[PDB]
């Protein structure tokens, strides 16, 4: 089960790149997207009281 | 669909809400001034009629 170990230390070296690099900013691009529709929200009822 | 008529709407709303207080002041200027050039009309017709009396006397 060497090839095992091997596989899984690439997996790890895998996610950790995942996490460092590539998770941030699409957890920015689904920020955005959620306030920008938040605030949209907003923006209608703020519309709909003036 | 709904999102996008959401955001046209109240582009129209704000836009029509604009234009209501638009046409509020205007019709509040409008009615003002005809009161006034009625007023107006009110106190010709009188001077009128008291001159008319005053010249026949």
């Amino acid at each position: 089960m060497s090839i095992f170990i091997g596989q899984l230390i690439g997996f790890a070296v895998i996610a950790f790149i995942i996490v460092k690099w590539v998770v941030p900013p699409v957890r920015t691009l689904m920020r955005n997207q959620q306030e920008a529709v938040r605030a949209a929200l907003a923006e209608s009822a703020e519309a709909a009281k003036k | 669909a709904e999102r996008e008529a959401m955001l046209a709407k109240t582009a129209a709303d704000n836009r029509k809400s604009a234009e209501q207080v638009a046409a509020a002041q205007a019709d509040y200027e409008k009615e003002m001034a005809e009161a006034r050039a009625q007023a107006s009309a009110l106190r010709d017709e009188a001077r009128a009629a008291g001159r008319s009396v005053v010249d026949e006397k």
